[PDB]
């Protein structure tokens, strides 16, 4: 799962940001590591996309 | 041919069918006998139908595309409207073969009570 | 003779001295924080260098007169101090009018529109009927048309036969101007670069690219896929006031698909308002407004209870009005009716060339032709008759 | 009762290919079948001309 | 007095083809005779 | 859960109504620093006959489009929560996102 998480992100070298992903992604890992926490990792991102179709900066002083 | 707009059945002494096309729309007296058949079409306005001058051969081609999506969901064609004159007077110079017309005039014709048996 | 002819249109006051001075006058006040105190008249504008976020004291509400400060300041800095005089003889005022009012809206004239600029004549005429008077001057052999008003509130359909307001049949669709600016306004900003703020420059977009679309449904097909000839992708540069004071939609060569634009100006329109929105006067009801078409109307119009007279309307369809002259709005409405029309009556629409300051042409050819004689209604009147002459004479 | 209803399937091409009615001619004027029952000698041979 | 010559026109000359076309359609319905008829078969036809 | 139809047209209603306030859409501030009255002139006592009350066109023949509220293109579907349009999935998110039974627009 790691290695999978790893060339979705264009990486070679595993890191704690793949493990916790993998850790996390997995329905039945989590379930087995719930109460662990690894150093130098991160939650689950969200998307910032949806900035854009609400609002930008207008053409005031731009 | 065209998008029929309304019909008006005036012991019918006659019906007036209007129908619709991209060069404008026709009102026209349509011989009851073949009231008949309009119903059983089930054809009103909205649809787009032939019918033959010479016998009445009305023919539901399906729903006006304008009138598409009236129901996001429902079994139609909605077919295009036509763009010609609804007065489509062109000759037909096409031959038959004498053993066509032989076969035509072999059996009869008409489900009177059992001879639906034909089909 | 130092005649005088005025419409006072919600957009724009098309106003001036007979002697050709159709300029194009805004009817409204401005204010914007770039301008934190000065309230810019009617055609004040032009002295803000940046119009952005401007607000507008109007002095319409759907069409209606309304507050009356606005129009009051706008016609004192017009008519009475700068551009144009006052006198109780010379300016020939002839004023535009909705085709409904009421004793309050410009019945009531006690020193209101009967202030120091009158003349025998003061006409208080629907824009619709120095239309129609224009046409049937540049079209005498005509007895009837059919005025389509498509103003910046309503887009009136109003028959007329040479003189008479065919009152019974005509139809004012919800549709105008301010709904089509508005709703491009939205259209705009909840899907890219939220600038609903102004009904300015996006209103520049409304008029540079906006077109109505011969077919709506071929047009989507066309648009529903990225880099195609019916360019979707307009890429209308956002004006900053900076380096450019109007926007703009860039030539075909200089588009960049990915929105990636190098220049840093925020360019990411792919929606399909461009043409959807042209389309809601021909079928509304798709935004909201239970409303019939414009051609929808014209044909409504059958409710014209002589048949003879309506071969000779379908023969007259005038498309006046300032949003009759979309890119390919003529022909659509011609099309939209010749279809629904009889098959043997005959269809002729007309597009003025400049369907803005029509009625102020008709306006014109009213002043410089007749009306001054007869069909008059004087100050002297009205201090005589009040609002009985007013209200007689039209 | 088997729910396998057997479920042929083709285009809708296939089924216009005898639809064309300004291409075809119109048979009833050389019909004798039909007459048999609803028009009578008399009417043909006395009265019509 | 609104009044339209070209569609007066236009109305009298499709009707002239609307009674012609009523007449050809009427002409060519009569002009098969049957084989037998009615009477020739009500005849021949016992019980 | 699944919002009234109630809502629904009181949204129809404010977004046409916003679509005609011209002096400003969202925010009227831009500096607070013979007067007669609004369209409720004529509006308060409205007349009949012919006037801009029986002067409206009236209902359509022609059945309602149905285009898609996010990107304006056609919509087969119908968001349960709003009634509003979309044309796909990714259409359904970006509204579920931004207008659902807590938002408008
Ligand atoms: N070049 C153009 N392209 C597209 N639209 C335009 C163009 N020029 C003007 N318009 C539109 O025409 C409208 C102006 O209409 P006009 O001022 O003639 O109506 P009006 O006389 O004010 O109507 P009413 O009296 O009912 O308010 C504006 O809203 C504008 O969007």
């Amino acid at each position: 799962l790691a290695g999978n998480a790893a060339r979705d992100n264009k990486k070679t070298r595993i890191i704690p940001r793949h493990l916790q992903l993998a850790i996390r992604n997995d329905e039945e890992l989590n379930k087995l590591l719930g109460r662990v926490t690894i150093a130098q990792g991160g939650v689950l991102p969200n998307i910032q996309a949806v900035l854009l179709p609400k609002k930008t900066e207008s053409h005031h002083k731009a | 041919e065209g998008e029929v707009t309304e019909l008006t059945p005036c012991t019918i002494s006659h019906v007036i069918i209007g129908l619709k096309t991209a060069k404008g729309t026709k009102q026209l007296k349509l011989d009851p006998s073949i009231f008949e058949s309009l119903q059983k079409e089930r054809v009103e306005a909205g649809d787009v139908i032939y019918i033959e001058a010479n016998s009445g051969a009305v023919k539901r081609q399906g729903r006006c595309d304008t009138y598409a999506t009236e129901f996001d969901l429902e079994a139609e064609e909605y077919v295009p409207l036509p763009k010609g004159d609804v007065h489509k007077k062109k000759e037909i110079i096409q031959d038959v073969t004498l053993h066509d017309l032989d076969v035509a005039n072999a059996r009869p014709q008409g489900g009177q009570d059992i001879l639906s048996m034909m089909g | 003779m130092t005649t005088l002819v005025l419409d006072n249109g919600a957009y724009n006051a098309k106003i001036g001295y007979s002697h050709e001075n159709v300029s194009v006058i805004p009817n409204c006040q401005f204010r914007s924080k770039t301008a934190r105190l000065k309230t810019f008249t009617a055609n004040q504008i032009d002295e803000i260098k940046d119009p952005s976020g401007l607000f507008y004291i109007l002095p319409f509400q759907k069409g209606y007169l309304v507050n009356w400060d606005v129009q009051r300041q706008v016609w004192d800095y017009l008519f009475g101090k700068e551009m144009y005089q006052v006198d109780f003889l010379d300016t020939n005022i002839i004023i535009t009018e909705p085709y409904f009012n009421f004793t309050s809206i410009q019945e009531s004239m006690n020193e209101i529109l009967f202030e120091e600029y009158q003349f025998q004549a003061v006409l208080r005429v629907n824009a619709g009927a120095l239309s129609a008077h224009r046409y049937f001057r540049d079209n005498p052999s005509e007895l009837c048309c059919i005025i389509v008003d498509s103003g910046y509130s309503f887009t009136h359909i109003v028959p007329y036969c040479r003189s008479k307001k065919k009152k019974e049949a005509i139809i004012r669709i919800n549709v105008g101007g301010k709904l089509l600016t508005n709703h491009l306004k939205e259209i705009i900003s909840y899907r890219q670069l939220h600038v609903m703020d102004e009904t300015h420059v996006i209103n520049q977009v409304k008029e540079d690219v906006c077109y109505v679309s011969q077919d709506f449904y071929r047009d989507m097909d066309i648009a529903k896929l990225k880099g195609e000839e019916n360019t979707v992708m307009i890429d209308y540069v956002l004006p900053d006031f900076s380096t450019i004071k109007k926007g703009f939609c860039k030539p075909r060569e200089e588009m960049v698909l990915s929105g990636k634009y190098k220049s840093g100006e925020q360019i990411l329109r792919l929606a399909n308002e461009r043409f959807a929105v042209p389309e809601i006067l021909f079928n509304p009801s798709d935004i909201g407004i239970q409303e019939m078409g414009i051609p929808e109307a014209i044909v409504y119009s059958i409710q014209n209870l002589p048949e003879e007279m309506q071969p000779h309307f379908f023969k007259n369809i005038v498309l006046t009005g300032g949003n009759s002259l979309f890119p390919g709005f003529r022909d659509r409405v011609y099309s939209e009716v010749r279809c629904l029309t009889p098959t043997d009556y005959d269809v002729s629409v007309v597009l003025p060339e400049n369907p803005i300051t029509y009625a102020w042409e008709g306006g014109k050819l009213i002043s410089e032709n007749d009306d001054f004689e007869d069909m008059v209604v004087t100050r002297e009147d009205y201090e005589e008759n009040g609002h009985s002459v007013c209200e007689e004479k039209f | 009762i088997t729910p396998g209803i057997c479920f042929s399937t083709a285009s809708l091409v296939l089924r216009a290919t005898d639809v064309h009615p300004l291409q075809r001619i119109d048979m009833g004027r050389f019909d004798l079948i039909g007459l048999e029952g609803r028009v009578s000698r008399y009417e043909a041979d006395t009265f019509l001309p | 007095p609104f009044y339209l010559d070209s569609l007066e026109e236009k109305r009298k000359r499709q009707r002239s083809e609307r009674l012609e076309r009523i007449f050809q359609l009427s002409e060519a319905h009569g002009a098969l005779a049957p084989v037998y008829g009615t009477e020739v078969l009500d005849f021949c036809t016992l019980p | 859960r699944v919002l009234d139809r109630a809502a629904r047209q009181r949204r129809i209603n404010r977004q046409l109504e916003a679509l005609e306030n011209d002096n400003f859409q969202d925010d009227p501030h831009a500096g607070l620093p013979n007067f007669q009255a609004l369209l409720e002139e004529q509006n308060l006592s409205v007349a009949e006959g012919p006037n801009y009350l029986t002067a409206c066109a009236g209902p359509p023949s022609r059945p309602q489009r149905p285009f898609c509220a996010v990107c304006g293109f056609p919509s087969p579907y119908t968001c349960v929560s709003c009634g509003a349009r979309y044309c796909t999935v990714r259409c359904l998110g970006t509204h579920q996102e931004t207008r659902c039974l807590k938002w408008t627009v």
